[PDB]
């Protein structure tokens, strides 16, 4: 309605109507709260708006009208402030003070308004940095005074410290420039003295709950900077860790405190200083057991009750535990009577590791595995923590994670969906403490896991839960125990899993097992190579699982048969004692009945595995015989639909057909992979009817995007028959980037492979180009390059513009291209940049346009590659030397990279890039200021020196575009940057000190002075 | 039963996307920038009841912040939302956890990493630990494949009802209508279903 | 949970979709189990479809008789059709459908019983 009246300022602001507007946003919904947004929006945004700040404070009646009229002062404080008159700041500062000191001494107000005060005094921090202590230096002292004069100014002059040490230590870095950071930092420790005083009075006062726990806020940000001797030479650890764990107001806070104290390394030859680490954690242990919980209360049921603050107490001593532990156990590991406290607090952390909290573990294991590395290494400790380890041995193995290989799940026992990568790392972290447990016990650990197994024979224990936590620990300790007690535990494992499979026969019963057993003998590949006759019957045990109607169980086969093979892959290429024929043949030659049931990406990766062996055989003749026998159904269909497609080239019309032919490809795609090199005899019976092929579907496709539009893309027909496309790039990519003979590359393959893609790809519409295009090309660039001059030249023509053209009109369409075409520009920079310097002045224009475009993009992928480009044409051209060429780059190119580079390093979009942005700076820089530029940058006096011409464009070019800025600042950071341009650290502090203050008013020029 | 729910994060990071899916089940590919904030109701059914947030999804722009700190007040729980595709966005965490708790002192805050579908993951899940300290409960996720896409909502719930135990219910199910269609536009929805009919479904390469 | 009084006559997994004509798009409406579900009182057949974790109805309607499932130009694997009383977002309103389903298989099997369930309610 009349809401918008606020944004006119020509009349008085009607406050009640602000109010409405408020009250509308905050306690209002639908369109009401969406209009009153825009409108508070544009108020706040006023420039103006500062001044009407005054007013709301005086006459609103609406606490959050007041908070947005601060947040309105804060923007002009952090921003503004130096450009204010005078009269303007003391204004502003007195009546930010006097309403601080007016709702503290409203003792109604100061219980009901906390946001409010808070917000204020965040402001009044914001007045601090700007104005404090140069043109304040009585702000601590007045402040200690007055917290005298009432409790309610005590405990928000704490509130307010609390805020100002954040702002100085904890959040300046990015905020502040160096020199003002350092300034805040040294005037806060002059005056710290005098601030713990008031603080450990307090302390020891100790007036009520409220300032105390105010106080301890304040004092937890204190530790993360102030002098060691603040906390040992005073009676403040027996307070914090005896009186302030009593109560639970102000325990949180308390334990926070002692963990960073914990945190600190203490100086390590004072025999005082450690009786005192030891004496607070003495205190602080005896306070939990006495006054919340003893050592062996049930941690796991309390933290699943969640009581109050139960949570998140059991966090904070878990962080304190692991903390002092880790810093200072050893204090606590020779001395007889610090025994028991050692061991308590690791009792504490055994229990804390049982509760049902995912995150919570992962600190606690965090810890174990600190530990447990320590005792793996260090002389006469582990005995001393014997007992906690057993303990642990059973923590972990009671809930370990589903490892990835593991693809039944129960929801029923079903099949995976996703990949679970927060129980990836998970998984990793309990396999790396329980290996170091087996190390330090291989008996106890033994006899843990077989105990609990005979429990499961017994259904004494059954369930889905025991049997996987139990056979995932057993599979994941692999190669902790010699070959001999690993041969004897195995054996036992096994032959206890195969009488629990005949025992819990349902279908549900017989996957979960299935998957158990697969998961222990796919861990214990080196007593596999020890009993063959015990590998085969696995193999052919898997094979049987590949017909299983189980899905789940079926697709685990395979990948437990690659697993497999990858690491026992010798001992099927030989021939066994006792055998007809290596078992590679065996394989072989049953592959279609094998296979006959699964889908085909398990197909492909079971001949992958097959090619895996086959590359095993280093006798050339033999292996290239076990390839060919490999493909023999693959190429068999090759060659029946290559016949039958050379004759009538319209059968490919067929759905069915076009499958066929992918699959086909997948397969050699696949055997490429694990076989390389080796591939080659293979690839070289398909490669020159695969090209025609590619030809063939290529106008395939084109016809159909003529007859149908751009539509037929999407189509099932036409997205198949860009697959075969795909596939064939695919298998030429795989190929050429593992290939060891590169003269058959580039006289047998490149050149046909050019003529098949390059114009299919230049002459199809945009829609209809595949970016695997591009990326074939980069191998062949990464590959062979130096060796194809004419053949790089080649690509750029085919696939430089119109792709450039693709993706130069916004960031987000064809994204795929975007991405391969910069990798291709990157490796033909660093590879054939003489292909560059061929290209036409115009062509070579559009390269420099391409690089800078790559700048400002927001993607990773796309942004790096477009720095790095930009880096190594800038080396390519100096190596040139003194040359026509580099020096008329230098003319033509060299300020626009530079203020290229300028624009995105100050945009605040693309912070990302920052490190590589200064580097690339700073090259061009040193370019001028080592005189490797032979000519004259400019079109200004003759003579000139490049260096002073550099200083005068840069000085133009940063007043125009930061106006707001004085010369001297300019002027400084040029000349503070200039001088630093051989020392990246230096000057990318001078790049940020740059960017803090053209977000503000007033910076001071000689900030730039600080290295 | 409702409770104001505020989301912050970097910008990109995914939290309108996110909340969308949540509201509507779609996948909103494009990047449109909030400006400054956009408030949707999301009600959840659960075995302790109804529970309705107003989801505050505040913008991360810095130039469209708006309020920016001014959308806190009065909020009950959180989610900080970062991208672990950009370091810099969880670098970040702690800045937007600052400006919050300054605003709410005590409220249930979900960490979420948004993007674990993304192959070339960049915040490695061991460097994620800002949380432990301040007591927020942490989560990968994928607004995307809705990898773990209910757990914020799942906790958070738990936190505010005060039961460990809550868990999502199937609403029930009402009988449907009967309703012939209209003759009247019968040849009309020949046009309205050749256009849907036309244009192809998105993601054609998904499992589903 | 209101669905006791109820057999399920077919079960597949699906992602359902909703035209939004005004943005000449398809968008996402919900992934889980596509049931169809035979009322034992009425005999009156009707899909119900709810998201995997939240649980929450993405589609319930009647599978008229009137209806006609059609192919989607990207796709040999999904079916579209017009709804005209849906109520899984409360009011009954009017919807142009498209389901995908894991396989060609599914979504030829989905038609069947589709078709079948129009025969029921055909009475
Ligand atoms: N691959 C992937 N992309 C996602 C995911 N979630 C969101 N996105 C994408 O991230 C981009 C940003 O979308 P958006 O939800 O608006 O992020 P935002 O944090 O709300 N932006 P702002 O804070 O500026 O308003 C979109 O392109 C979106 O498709 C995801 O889970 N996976
Ligand atoms: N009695 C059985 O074979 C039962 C139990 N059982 C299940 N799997 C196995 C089983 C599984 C494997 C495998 F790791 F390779 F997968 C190996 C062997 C072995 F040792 F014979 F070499 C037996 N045994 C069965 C249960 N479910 C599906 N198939 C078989
Ligand atoms: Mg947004």
């Amino acid at each position: 309605g009349s809401m918008e009246g606020i944004l006119d300022f020509s009349n008085d602001l009607d406050i009640a109507l602000l109010d409405q507007v408020v009250s509308t946003f905050y306690q209002g919904s639908g369109v009401q709260q969406k209009q009153a947004q825009e409108i508070l929006t544009k108020f706040q945004d006023n420039p103006d708006a500062w001044q009407k700040a005054d007013q709301i404070l005086q006459f609103s009646t609406n606490p959050q009208s007041k908070f947005i009229a601060l947040s309105i002062l804060d923007k002009l404080i952090t921003r503004k402030w130096k450009l204010l008159p005078n009269d303007h700041r003391i204004g502003i500062r007195n009546f930010v003070v006097g309403m601080i000191i007016s709702m503290c001494q409203d003792d109604e107000v100061f219980k009901t308004q906390k946001n409010l005060i808070n917000k204020s005094d965040l402001t009044l921090v914001q007045i601090l940095k700007q104005e404090w202590p140069q043109n304040w230096p009585e702000f601590i002292p007045e402040l200690i005074g007055s917290s005298s004069s009432s409790v309610n100014v005590c405990e928000n002059n704490m509130i307010v410290l609390k805020l100002l040490s954040e702002e100085v230590f904890d959040f300046s870095a990015e905020q502040m420039t160096q020199a003002k950071a350092l300034h805040l930092k040294n005037s806060m420790s002059k005056e710290f003295e005098q601030i713990f005083k008031l603080c450990f009075q307090v302390l020891e006062q100790g007036s009520s709950s409220s300032l105390i726990v105010a106080t301890l806020e304040s004092l937890l940000r204190y530790l993360h900077w102030i002098p060691y001797r603040y906390i040992y030479e005073t009676n403040i650890l027996e307070l914090l860790s005896t009186k302030f764990m009593t109560s639970p107001d102000t325990r949180a806070i308390t334990l926070k405190c002692l963990t960073e104290v914990s945190n600190l390394k203490i100086p390590q030859d004072n025999d005082l200083i450690k009786r005192q680490t030891v004496l607070f954690f003495q205190n602080t242990l005896q306070q939990i057991a006495t006054s919340v919980m003893p050592v062996t209360a049930d941690l796991k049921a309390t933290y699943a009750n969640a009581n109050g603050n139960d949570q998140s107490f059991l966090q904070d001593l878990a962080m304190f535990l692991t903390t002092y532990l880790a810093r200072n156990r050893a204090l606590l590991e020779s001395d007889e009577s610090l025994r028991e406290l050692l061991l308590n607090a690791h009792q504490y952390l055994i229990q804390l590791s049982k509760i049902e909290e995912r995150e919570l573990f992962k600190t606690t294991l965090d810890y174990w595995h600190n530990l447990v590395a320590d005792l793996f290494y260090e002389p006469l400790k582990k005995h001393i923590y014997e007992e906690i380890c057993s303990q642990l041995r059973l923590v972990i193995i009671e809930n370990m994670v589903r490892p990835e290989e593991v693809l039944v799940v129960e929801n029923e026992i079903v099949r995976e969906f996703v990949k679970e990568s927060d129980t990836i790392q998970l998984y990793k972290s309990e396999r790396e403490v329980l290996v170091y447990l087996t190390h330090l016990n291989v008996i106890d650990t033994e006899e843990i896991m077989i105990s609990k197994l005979a429990r499961q024979i017994d259904g004494s224990e059954w369930s889905w839960h025991n049997i996987n936590t139990l056979s995932w620990a057993i599979g994941s300790i692999s190669g902790t125990m010699s070959e001999d007690t690993e041969k004897r535990f195995v054996v036992t494992v096994i032959k206890d899993l195969l009488g629990l499979c005949e025992q819990k026969r349902g279908k549900d019963n017989k996957a979960v097992v299935a998957s158990d057993i697969m998961y222990v003998v796919g861990q214990y590949p080196r007593f596999l190579k020890a009993h063959w006759n015990f590998l085969r019957t696995v193999i052919l045990k898997l094979f049987k699982f590949m017909h299983e109607t189980h899905e789940g169980v079926q697709d685990m086969a395979c990948d437990t048969f690659i697993k497999i093979v990858q690491k026992c892959k010798y001992h099927f290429v030989i021939q066994q004692p006792r055998e007809s024929e290596p078992f590679i043949q065996t394989i072989i030659r049953d592959i279609q009945k094998t296979t006959a049931d699964l889908q085909p990406q398990q197909v492909h990766t079971f001949y992958k595995a097959c090619g895996i062996i086959i590359s095993e055989e280093r006798s050339v003749a033999e292996r290239n015989r076990l390839l060919s026998d490999l493909m023999q159904l693959p190429n068999m269909a090759w060659d029946t639909i290559v016949e039958q497609s050379t004759a009538n080239p319209t059968l490919l019309l067929d759905s069915e057909t076009v499958k066929i032919i992918a699959n086909i490809i997948k397969t050699n795609v696949a055997v490429c992979t694990s076989m390389g090199a080796d591939f080659y005899p293979q690839l070289g019976h398909i490669y020159y009817n695969m090209l025609q092929l590619y030809r063939a579907v290529s106008s395939m496709i084109s016809a159909q995007v003529a007859a149908e539009g751009l539509i037929a893309t999407k189509t099932p027909k036409v997205r198949g028959l860009r697959t075969i496309k795909k596939e064939i790039l695919k298998l030429v990519e795989t190929y050429i980037s593992k290939a060891r003979n590169l003269d058959d590359v580039v006289k047998v393959l490149v050149e046909p492979l050019l003529n098949a893609v390059l114009e299919d790809y230049m002459n199809n519409v945009p829609d209809a180009r595949d970016a695997e295009v591009l990326n074939c090309m980069t191998t062949v660039v990464e590959k062979v390059g130096h060796m194809i001059p004419q053949g790089v030249i080649l690509i750029l023509q085919s696939v430089f513009e119109c792709t450039l053209d693709m993706i130069n009109k916004d960031f987000t369409e064809y994204p795929e291209h975007r991405v391969e075409f910069y990798k291709l520009l990157k490796v033909i920079n660093e590879k054939s940049f003489a292909a560059f310097l061929e290209l036409p002045p115009a062509a070579f224009k559009l390269f420099v346009d391409a690089i800078c475009w790559a700048f400002k993009h927001n993607n990773r992928d796309v942004e790096v590659n477009g720095l790095q480009i930009a880096l190594d044409l800038v080396k390519n051209i100096e190596r040139m030397g003194n040359v026509p060429f580099a020096n008329e780059f230098h003319k033509n190119y060299f300020f626009i990279f530079v203020s290229e580079t300028f624009f995105v390093l100050t945009d605040s979009d693309h912070k990302s890039g920052f490190s590589k942005q200064a580097l690339l700076l700073m090259k061009l820089i040193s370019l001028v200021y080592d005189n490797k530029i032979s000519v004259p940058l400019y079109q200004v006096p003759q003579g000139t020196s490049n260096q002073v011409y550099l200083s005068q464009y840069l000085a133009n070019m940063l007043s125009n575009a930061f106006p707001h800025l004085t010369s001297e600042q300019i002027a400084s950071f040029l000349s503070a940057l200039t001088k630093q341009c051989k020392d990246l650290v230096v000057f990318k502090g001078t790049l940020r000190d740059f960017l803090v203050q053209i977000k503000e008013v007033g910076g001071d020029p000689t900030d730039y002075l600080f290295a | 039963v409702q409770f104001k729910l505020v989301l912050v994060g970097d910008g990109g990071t995914g939290k309108t996307t996110f909340v969308k899916r949540h509201l509507t089940g779609e996948f909103e590919k494009k990047y449109v920038a909030t400006l400054g904030v956009e408030v949707h109701p999301l009600v959840f059914h659960t075995n302790r009841g109804p529970i309705k947030f107003n989801v505050w999804d505040t913008a991360g722009q810095e130039k469209f912040g708006g309020l920016r700190d001014g959308y806190y007040i009065q909020a009950q729980c959180a989610i900080i939302m970062f991208d672990v595709t950009s370091r810099v966005t969880y670098k970040n965490v702690p800045n937007w956890h600052r400006d919050l708790v300054r605003v709410c002192e005590n409220i249930p805050i979900v960490l979420c990493g948004n993007k674990v579908d993304i192959k070339d993951r960049k915040v490695k899940a061991k460097s994620i630990v800002f949380h432990r300290k301040k007591n927020l409960q942490y989560y990968d996720i994928s607004a995307k494949s809705n990898y773990n896409f209910e757990k914020p909502f799942l906790w958070l719930a738990r936190k505010l009802i005060g039961d460990p135990n809550l868990e999502f219910v199937a609403m029930p199910a009402l009988a449907p209508p009967e309703v012939v269609m209209d003759p009247a536009l019968a040849a009309q929805y020949e046009h309205d279903l050749e256009v849907a009919q036309t244009t192809a479904l998105p993601d054609e390469d998904d499992d589903l | 949970t209101m669905e006791e009084d109820e057999e399920v006559l077919y079960k597949v997994r699906a992602k359902l979709f909703r035209f939004d004509a005004d943005a000449k798009e398809w968008k996402e409406r919900g992934t889980g189990d596509c049931k169809f579900l035979k009322n034992k009182k009425t005999n009156k057949v009707r899909i119900l479809m709810r998201r995997d974790k939240t649980l929450k109805i993405c589609a319930n309607h009647i599978i008229a008789p009137e209806y006609t499932l059609k192919p989607n130009v990207g796709s040999d694997r999904s079916w579209v059709y017009a709804c005209t009383a849906d109520i899984a977002e409360g009011e009954a309103e009017a919807f142009t459908f498209a389901i995908r389903f894991g396989s060609k298989e599914n979504a030829d099997k989905f038609k069947e019983e589709f078709e079948k369930a129009q025969e029921i309610n055909k009475k």
